[PDB]
RNA sequence: GUAAGUUUAGAUUAUAGCCAAAAGAGGGGCUCUUCUGGAACGGAAAAAACCUUUAAUAGUGAAUAAUUAACAACA
């Protein structure tokens, strides 16, 4: 129980001194969850586009209105409507086409 | 009640907790102890990818295998030249890491690297805040440059 | 005669203004020169502004384990620990077992000057104090 | 931050100042052929040097400084005593 | 000099290995509970 | 200014831990503050005595008249007695004198941790 | 401690401040006279005049300065 921190969480700290003294020494190896301390996957019985549709799902007036239309996609993801809204041709225009990527 | 008793109350204990480290005798066993097994670790070399901080010029580097590093400033030494940083003050391991106090040992860790590049800077206004501003009256700087490639890290067990 | 290309060579910096400055010679020079003194400006204050959000960056990771930005820093320097500002942010950010090797060493360090403190100076030095 | 700690250990207040980090030679070739001197480091060479030789010179004046005080005394002591015939 | 562009260049340093020990998470120093209970359950 | 200020007493030699005999020799000073706003006499005393650059060492002999210039800028620089504890350096030794912040200049720098 | 100074010859420009802070003098806040300091890109909220600040150069370094706040009465 040398070790000043606690080891459970992330992985186990040994913090040494060589004996010459130039040098600190640190042992890090990594500590795995407990088989008893997680849950079972799921046994009742998928891609992110699926749960989009139901979550958006086209219930009044056939295909919603564009107000409406905001306001659910606005509650969906805890944003605010002015977000959705589009812009004019000059802002769309001045994006740039190509930005750089590296690695 | 014995003599310099006090119930314990909001104000009579200190909001922090009193510690014990433990005795030095058998601490330093453990320190000796802790050694001698990464000693072993070192010695079998059971590390992959290998981590340094590494200072040069007036910054420090944190660096890895593949590296590669710009120095605003000529170095002297032609392209394609290995070269090894002398300044080395941390290198780590997948679990385990060395720290120099400030700096290890020279015989523990070499470090090499190549000189891939020599340039300059791209332009860098110096304009000036002076009434009667003028449309003629900046300057431009475009510093020196170089580049440098991480080559290899070289350890051994030498603690 | 070679006006046209003095203009030009206002045009070429003003060419991404906005309204009739980016084509009226009168504005776009005014324009030009304002925006190149900005830009002389900025680079001071930038370098600040990376070292502001360093230290936000290590608080939040030092906060993560308990440990307050002012302690962790003194803990370092009085082991002799003469990592960067900088690089504190890299170590915690892709080397978080490292990091919190390193917080164990800072807190033990602190610990020790507590110890140190209480002992009023007659105990020896701790192994992790030894200077 | 912790200049004062390093100051009361006797080393520079700030790790920039007097140390083996900054005075070292940051490189050295894959050869082994030793790295040229820094520019900065031997400009702060030659100052040290130059303020060497003022504080010996100093010290040296300053030792004339009070000695030349005893041989003007011996002088006024001589002078003192003084006989003819 | 090399023939790639000279221009500004927002960071001076290229790694194709960022993480050795893994990126943080913010499951990273969380602790785990006896069979996985989540908070509040009544189980 | 009365010389009562630069009167020691028995507890200022302790507080101090200097001797009243065997009195040091030369004076290391460093300017700390700016002289803009200052009188200008002020500006001048320090113009003299070469602390135009602040946090700047300078050697300086501990005689009446460098005593009286440094009076006068007392509160601009900060004093430290200058101690030779290998003593003055060589010719040979010249090129290897380091001035620690302790005020201790040693004539030999062996690039060897205090530790 | 430090590096300029005196004389001879030729020659112009300048010849209206501002504010802070001291010492006087009239008023009895003001009205003057005399001495000192100032002209941030930091700080006092914005802040020509107060405080910290020796020039200006690139850097994804470091140590510091001033720095809007402050913790009823019994003998």
């Amino acid at each position: 129980t040398y070790s000043s921190l606690p080891d459970d969480y992330n992985c186990q700290v040994d913090l040494a001194l060589t004996a010459d003294g130039r040098t600190i020494v640190c042992y890090h190896p990594s500590v795995d969850i407990p088989y008893e301390h997680t849950k079972p996957i799921p046994q009742p019985d998928e891609t992110h586009e699926q749960i989009l549709k139901a979550k958006l799902e086209v219930r009044k007036s056939k295909q919603l209105e564009q107000g409406p239309m905001i306001e659910q996609l606005s509650k969906v993801f805890y944003t605010t409507k002015h977000r959705w809204y589009p812009h004019g041709q000059y802002h769309n225009r001045r994006k740039k086409l190509n930005p750089p990527r590296d690695r | 009640y014995p003599q310099g008793y006090v119930p314990k109350t909001s104000l009579s204990s200190p909001p922090w907790q009193e510690v014990v480290l433990p005795d030095p005798v058998e601490e330093t066993r453990h320190h000796a102890e802790v050694v001698k097994r990464v000693n072993e670790l070192i010695a079998t070399g059971q590390y992959g990818r290998l981590f340094a901080v590494v200072h040069f010029a007036s910054h420090q580097w944190k660096v890895t295998a593949e590296d590669l590093i710009l120095i605003e400033n000529e170095l002297d030494i032609k392209c394609g030249e290995r070269i090894r940083l002398e300044k080395v003050l941390l290198v780590g391991a997948d679990n385990f890491t060395l720290l120099g106090k400030p700096l290890l040992r020279k015989e523990l860790v070499r470090v090499e690297a190549t000189v891939i590049e020599k340039t300059e800077s791209w332009p860098k206004i110096n304009m000036k805040f002076r009434k009667r501003k003028n449309f003629r009256k900046k300057k431009i700087i475009v510093n020196p440059q170089t580049i440098l490639r991480i080559n290899t890290i070289e350890i051994a067990p030498r603690l | 005669t070679d006006r046209y290309w003095r203009v030009q060579e206002v045009l070429k910096h003003a060419q991404h203004f906005r309204g009739r400055k980016n084509r009226c010679y009168r504005l776009a020079v005014r324009a030009v020169t304002r925006a190149f003194v900005k830009c002389t400006k900025a680079r001071r204050l930038k370098k600040r502004n990376l070292r502001t959000l360093w230290i936000n960056r290590i608080t939040a990771a030092s906060q993560e384990h308990g440990l307050k930005y002012p302690a962790f820093i003194v803990n370092l320097i009085k082991c002799q620990v003469e990592l960067n500002r900088k690089v504190l942010v890299d170590l915690a950010i892709y080397e978080p077992k490292t990091f919190k090797s390193l917080a164990a060493l800072a807190k033990r360090r602190q610990q020790e000057g507590f110890a140190a403190a209480l002992g009023d100076g007659k105990e020896p030095e701790g192994i992790f104090s030894r200077v | 931050a912790g200049g004062q700690w390093r100051l009361q250990q006797g080393l520079a207040a700030n790790p920039s100042g007097y140390g083996p980090l900054t005075e070292l030679p940051d490189w050295s070739f894959a050869d082994g052929r030793p790295a040229p001197p820094m520019k900065g480091q031997l400009r702060r060479k030659a100052q040290r040097e130059k303020l060497a030789r003022r504080v010996v010179l100093l010290t040296q004046e300053m030792d004339a400084g009070i000695q030349a005080w005893k041989l003007r005394q011996q002088k006024l002591q001589e002078e003192r005593k003084k006989e003819h015939d | 000099q090399s023939g790639l562009d000279v221009i500004r260049i927002r960071k001076p340093f290229h790694t194709d290995n960022p993480s050795i020990q893994g990126q943080w998470h913010p499951f990273t120093n969380k602790r785990t509970a006896l069979h996985g209970l989540r908070p509040r359950e009544l189980r | 200014i009365p010389d009562k200020v630069f009167q020691p007493k028995p507890e200022d030699h302790e507080k101090y831990g200097g001797d009243p005999q065997n009195p040091h020799k030369l004076h290391i000073v460093t300017r700390i503050r700016s002289t803009k706003r200052r009188p200008y006499w002020e500006k001048d005393t320090i113009k003299m005595l070469g602390l135009q650059k602040a946090h700047s060492p300078q050697i300086h002999k501990n005689i009446p008249s460098v005593n009286a210039k440094l009076k006068v800028v007392k509160h601009l620089i900060r004093i430290q007695p200058l101690k030779l504890p290998q003593g003055l350096p060589t010719e040979e030794t010249m090129s290897s004198t380091c001035l620690k912040s302790t005020g201790e200049l040693v004539v030999q720098w062996h690039l060897k941790p205090v530790e």
